[PDB]
């Protein structure tokens, strides 16, 4: 470079006082050209590639790309108050983050710094940002079910502990209350959630964190939250600290559930962080590195084998198809890096199905291996009925027919589709959604008033467990849908149909 | 702050790279005025802010006024802080440019108190929890597409549709019903439309030409004459001038930031000037970050709400491209003003069907409000459908189970039209403020089936529903004569 | 009247399907326009430096 | 790619075996080249890739050649990015491959797995000498029916299916039968959903396609051929569909 | 033609004049306006004016934005 | 191109004679400028041409003017890059070119040669007081009929030829007759056509179009107006075709 | 085969050999064209020649143009 960053007059004065003289500068460097969030520091020859260099004000920086003279760092906090000529010092640690079992409940600001304002957290650091992703021998296939809570998701597109599963919707249609529902249903079973909001308006993450507060998920969840008013480097590293913080609990034999929010926004902040560097972009001006970015991030969320202890981390990232096209660069990229998609269609949510899940497109590659041994057969029957309804509504059977549906199958498919809709943030237990699935698929109730199947089944769920606690026991202990359970739930729903008749 | 004299080394168009002594350097966004000399012979000083540092003590700064006539070597003076905006009760009524000097020539503004433009975000503990409905005073907005206090609002309709009378109604109703004041924040406002709006204000009692500091608007006009660094920072100027109101008087503030696409356009202009490699379709790389820094200080702090109302102009009419995408990622209520409805005369022209809000959900509004709003939207859907068929079949031939639907649809479409406290200068109607409870009960009575006998033109340009019954009873009195 | 109603329902499903096709074509046209413009801009900026 | 390819070529050149290398995501190799050459100072190229996007992947592909000692049948799951085939990273792989089968997302959005698009899927082995005039002629006839269907899809657009005359109606019924039949429950897709897998042979599927194109199977509905194996099993599925009504 | 200043910029006229012509006509009409006379300035091909600005800027090595049109 | 311009400018400045320069593919005069401007150090412009595309193109085109000593009539065969009619290289030359003539691949794929578009090809010599009143009226009626056909191309292609009116059907058949009648057997395009060429004057084509679009001869088959010199030759070809039909 | 030269260059040739393959073919055929035998050169993937020329010119850091293809 003709204009090299190591050509400030003061800087070359430091080298010109002694050419081949007394031993060089070890750890003290004056920041120069502290511009687009990327401070070029002179000196610091002891910096490990990836060091955690501190500044004068107190703004931490990663030393990613360090050239022959200038150790160009990526300062995390906004490089506003940093003036040229300030002295910096490396810390001697490689992208390390303080993490402990005391973060459960806090609201971290993507640098292991609390932003709730109630106290500071202590830890043993012990975790890295650029961690070695779990190897090939260490991952054991996903079998442990993860009770997302939503009927549609955990019935046809199941998620298992350790199987990443993105939530690819559109703008302003689900995925946030939907991911919050999946976190919220995790109250009884032990998980250490990490709801890491990459780009969200501060009011939205305030609403979500207060929802967690009043509904009790704060006993385990960890909102590593980064507002939309944050330098793109912090929105870039927010899911990395989220993932390292969840991995501190994944490696210690404890199931976790991390949820990135707007993983498209991390790619957008990386697009900013790179086009400020003027590194050459690719499709849609993404710097091409977004696949490696979402590989390091999403690939460190999988179930570990019994060698390293039975740990697990579903990743549930949330890409937003702002373009309205799933075949855009970052949505298809995260679909290629993830193990399955849960598409939240915009048109169905505008239509009224409140979990906007469409069943045809949204697939889960882990499949029925994830579901409980109870739900496999009944959800297979429900998926059969949903295929039937999908064809009957998408294609012919508009004129009455040779087939003549709405008498045999269209009514039942409509009952299923109007049954899949949930309330707002009202999670359903495993046995309850088992019975909700069973009622519609095997024809226990078909001729009801189709508008109010939910309005019936709220009374059904209220009555059945208080009438027959045997069902909750057979589903909670055996985890298998035995036929004696079918008989007793038949009796319970008979009595419920009676009390609904009167 | 200091006599940080530097030389304006490079002046490429609007961008002027200034050097500084190696001791003291203004950090990013730290405003600096240059002691310039105009061609006329007066020492006019064009103000700048450091958009970028270039290392060798040369901070690349963009200018808030024309750089025609800036020799290299001119004394540039640092202020040590971002652009000081003369906030306070004083800046209530006068017009402002970006640097904070009144251009309406009325007089000087009290700079006893001033806040920097680039104050950072509020905090997580300072944000408010409850998703609180913002009672505007328009029956359409309050029923169908409520506005979030502390949220964001999009007025998709262009000019000529009645946007100016709508925003004037909103400001006057904020000053009347609520306790707060508004801040029109016209960013890149075409000066003809700027003076149009200012005269509409001065003739509509929104700001008093005889009484300033009693008025209800803090006009911030960044005219498109000004360089790209100016009409970009006009949004943030209006934002801090409203944030002082919020965090000093604890009152509900309204920002009428004019069409955000001009702010994003100015960001693209200034980034292409700084040479930072462009992003997707051609807006700046720091598009999400910049527009989020503009629209994240719109938050209902525990002190008071600062809810804004931001026109949005989609280029080539797509929600897909990044600027409308990154904007609609932030908006919390989108209400379009419809040109055909405006030509009909259903003022306000806000379209009842295509307008939507994320607040409309029942846990936010109220179960009865969600039910009546969804039923009104379904009724207006039915009428938009049957507008095709009432041409062919007529109002009588079609079934009389949905003839009731068409009748109540005419009644709703008329009842949504509300006379304004601003339209008094044009037509002479007094103007009625309609609370949320009153319009809820009125729409419940209209759609439930009681008022199936009142005439269709009795609901047109009326306030509360009992006033509509009064209009109908007066028409009944005059029917004999 | 039966033939005219059959022509009416043909034109009706054709109008609905043409509306769906217009929406899909507008989406594809916007993504094509953005791809073309961003490719143009990357061409221009990358040819500008040419170190 | 290079190290797995060396591991395979050592077996093909020293031990004389018919080894296979199922190199997965060739595009990930080219995109890794894109990253390294965006950081290696090499000047940028078409849309984002390295300038040597047709010599580096040439060093990949051209080392996979069947020598006179042994032969290697690599199956490279090259990935088109953003689902357009005009992209250079798969466009430079189209010229190197010889039996390219484009898994277009259309037939998977319709639920037809595998979604191998029959028009785009093409091979240099669809020749008379290789497969015999029988299988070649049936391949030509099925590609004819599917191409006619895809070109009148512009009319199965805005208008309806009815507006076709009897000719286009029959060819659309046959094309729907075919594009449904081209689905198959895999022996490894027992996990996701469906039947245990069925191994379908060449001389067996040629019978099914001869039968469908011969017109002797107009009686069967569309959801009878979907996700079935041989044609006798397709007729069995139709019969059982009629019994279950 | 008694009252019409046709500021004419031919094609082979350099880039700066095709850039400056609207401003020249504006400076004439601004005088005629400031001296109480209503005027009407009708530009021709602002796309061509911006093309001439594109010329002179890209020659002057100023960074280009969308459509290679310059910063301002 | 500047060499051709220098010869023509000499013959217009000194020899006092009106000269007719044909430049073929004036788009090369811009593309070669692109290939040199890339290396020269000048920054790239839009889609890939030189920055001074417009000033260079003007430096060629402006020197072609009738300058009181003569008249340099000139016919530049501008090349539209892949029929990008919005590209900079034709977009800058449309401003300089008086009687532009946009030839279309769309009206060549159906074999109507020359492939000149009836609509897009427009000239500022189609003002009536300059070109003749009846000629101007016939040109307006032909362009309007072709515009109506281009607007009915969507209805015809999808909803069938029958689903439109029976006066508009007459306008469609008349537009077909016109857009086929404006085909020409060139003397130099006989090797492509195989048929001899017919040079036809202006008044003869006006008298042909008058009878074609006046509805007086809407009975002839469409192919009887294809690749035909004059309307009388079209009438003769109608007889030839009606005899060949039964024979 | 007795009359047909095949100047063949593989994919794994360095991009100069792919760029010079059609020129070698054109020169070897032009020898016969000057020896009055009516030869017939057939290129194959002439897109690959310009692609390898693009690879060279972008590896030489000469400025590119449309589609990242170099100037000439
Ligand atoms: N199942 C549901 N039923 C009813 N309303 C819902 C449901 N889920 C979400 N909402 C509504 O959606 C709003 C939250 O937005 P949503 O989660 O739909 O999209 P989002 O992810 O916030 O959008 P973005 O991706 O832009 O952040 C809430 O105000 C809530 O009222």
């Amino acid at each position: 470079a003709t204009i090299r960053a190591d050509e400030i007059s003061k800087i070359i004065r430091e080298r010109i006082e002694g050419y081949n003289r007394e031993v060089k500068v070890v750890n003290t460097g004056t920041v120069l050209q502290v511009g687009d969030g990327i401070a070029r520091i002179h000196g610091l020859d002891e910096v490990m590639a990836g060091e955690l260099v501190e500044f004068e004000e107190g703004t931490i920086g990663i030393a990613l790309n360090l050239e022959s003279n200038n150790v160009g760092v990526v300062l995390m906090g906004d490089g506003l108050m940093i003036q040229e000529g300030s002295s910096v010092k490396a810390t001697g640690r490689i992208a390390q983050i303080p993490v402990s079992e005391a973060y459960l409940g806090r609201v971290i600001n993507a640098l292991a710094k609390p932003i709730d304002g109630r106290g500071e957290i202590t830890a043993s650091e012990s975790r890295l940002i650029e961690s070695p992703a779990p190897g090939i021998m260490s991952r054991r296939s996903v079998y442990e079910p993860l009770q997302t809570g939503l009927i549609a998701i955990d019935a046809m597109i199941p998620v298992g502990r350790g199987q990443r599963e993105l939530i690819i919707g559109d703008r302003q249609t689900g995925k946030t209350a939907v991911a919050t529902d999946t976190i919220l249903n995790q109250q009884g079973q032990n998980v250490i959630c990490v709801y890491v909001a990459i780009g969200q308006k501060a009011s939205s993450v305030a609403q979500v964190v207060t929802n967690f507060q009043e509904r009790g998920a704060m006993e385990y969840t960890i909102v590593v939250a980064e507002t939309a008013d944050s330098p793109a480097t912090l929105q870039y590293l927010a899911p990395y600290t989220g993932a390292a913080l969840a991995e501190y609990f994944m490696y210690r034999e404890r199931h976790t559930l991390i949820i990135y929010d707007d993983l498209s926004k991390q790619a957008q902040a990386y697009r900013q962080m790179s086009l400020l560097l003027r590194r050459p972009p690719g499709r849609e001006a993404y710097p091409g590195d977004v696949f490696y970015l979402h590989s390091r991030l999403l690939e460190r969320a999988a179930k570990l084998s019994s060698l390293l202890g039975e740990g697990s981390m579903t990743a549930l990232p949330i890409v937003e198809t702002q373009a309205g096209d799933v075949s855009a660069y970052i949505p298809t990229n995260v679909i290629s890096i993830t193990d399955g998609q849960i598409f939240l269609s915009a048109d169905l949510f505008n239509a009224g199905i409140r979990p906007a899940i469409n069943v045809g497109i949204s697939v889960s590659r882990v499949g029925s291996a994830a579901q409980i041994k109870a739900m496999k057969k009944v959800a297979g029957k429900l998926k059969l009925e949903l295929a039937q309804f999908a064809e009957l509504e998408a294609f012919a059977q508009f004129a009455s027919d040779l087939d003549k549906a709405t008498q045999n199958q269209l009514a039942r498919g409509q009952r299923l589709r109007e049954l899949l809709k949930q309330p707002q943030s009202a999670p359903l237990t495993v046995e309850e959604q088992v019975m909700t699935i069973y009622t519609g698929t095997n024809g226990y109730l078909d001729s009801l008033e189709l508008d109010q199947v939910r309005k019936y089944l709220v009374e059904l769920r209220t009555y059945v467990k208080t009438n027959k606690p045997e069902f909750q026991e057979i589903i909670s202990s055996t985890k298998t849908f035995t036929e004696e359970a079918e008989a007793l739930l038949k009796e319970a729903i008979q009595e419920q149909m009676e009390r609904f008749l009167l | 702050e200091k006599k940080n004299l530097g030389r304006i080394a490079q002046i490429i168009g609007p961008v002027l790279d200034v050097a500084f002594p190696p001791g003291k350097m203004p950090n990013i966004y730290n405003a600096l005025i240059v002691k310039g000399r105009d061609t006329a012979g007066q020492p006019m000083n064009v103000t700048c802010e450091v958009q970028q540092l270039l290392g060798n003590n040369r901070v690349r700064a963009v200018a808030m006024s024309a750089t025609d006539g800036l020799t290299r070597g001119m004394e540039v003076i640092d202020t040590g802080a971002p652009l000081s905006v003369p906030v306070g009760g004083a800046t209530l009524g006068r017009i402002f440019n970006v640097l904070g000097e009144p251009v309406d020539n009325l007089g000087p503004v009290d700079t006893r108190t001033t806040s920097p433009i680039h104050r950072s975000a509020p905090a997580f503990t300072q944000l408010d929890t409850k998703l609180s409905i913002f009672e505007t005073g328009i029956k359409v907005v309050d029923l169908l597409a409520p506005y979030r206090r502390g949220g964001k609002i999009g007025l998709f309709g262009g000019a000529g549709v009645g946007k100016t009378v709508l925003i004037m109604e909103l400001i006057n109703n904020i000053a009347k019903a609520h306790g707060g004041v508004s801040v029109f924040g016209g960013v890149g406002e075409r000066t003809r439309e700027g003076n149009d709006l200012y005269m509409e204000m001065k003739e509509s009692g929104v700001i008093n030409e005889q009484n300033i500091a009693e008025s209800k608007v803090a006009l911030v006009y960044g005219q498109m004459n000004e360089p790209p660094g100016a009409r970009m920072r006009v949004g943030l100027t209006a934002l801090t001038m409203a944030e002082y109101f919020r965090d000093v008087n604890e009152q509900d503030v309204l920002l009428f930031i004019d069409n955000i696409f001009r702010f994003v356009q100015a960001g693209s202009e200034v980034s292409a000037l700084l040479g930072r490699m462009p992003s997707a379709v051609g807006y700046q790389p720091t598009l999400s970050t910049e527009m989020g820094s503009l629209q994240e200080r719109i938050t209902s702090t525990k002190e008071g709400s600062i809810t804004s109302i931001q026109a949005v102009y989609v280029p080539a009419d797509d929600l897909t491209d990044p600027a409308p995408a990154t904007t609609f990622a932030h908006l919390d209520a989108t209400t379009v003003l419809s040109r055909g409805l405006a030509a009909k005369g259903i003022y306000p022209a806000v379209d009842p069907l295509d307008s939507t809000s994320t607040m409309l959900q029942p846990r936010i509004v109220g179960e009865e409000h969600y039910e009546i709003a969804q039923r009104v939207k379904e009724t207006l859907q039915r009428y938009k459908e049957l507008q095709d068929i009432i041409a062919i079949l007529g109002l009588d031939e079609l079934s009389e189970e949905d003839r009731l639907t068409v009748a109540r649809a005419r009644k709703i479409e008329r009842f949504l039209s509300q006379p304004f406290f601003v339209a008094e200068v044009f037509t002479g109607s007094p103007g009625k403020y309609v609370g949320l409870a009153e319009t809820i009960r009125g729409f419940q009575l209209i759609l439930s089936g009681e008022l199936d006998s009142l005439p269709e033109q009795a609901f047109y340009l009326v306030g509360n529903i009992d006033e509509a019954t009064a209009k109908a009873m007066n028409l009944e009195m005059e029917s004999k004569l | 009247a039966s033939e005219l109603a059959a022509r009416m329902t043909a034109m009706s499903n054709a109008t609905d399907n043409a509306n769906e096709l217009k929406k899909t074509l507008s989406i594809n046209y916007n993504r094509a326009r953005q791809a073309k413009i961003t490719g143009e801009i990357l061409e221009i900026v990358a040819g500008a430096n040419a170190c």
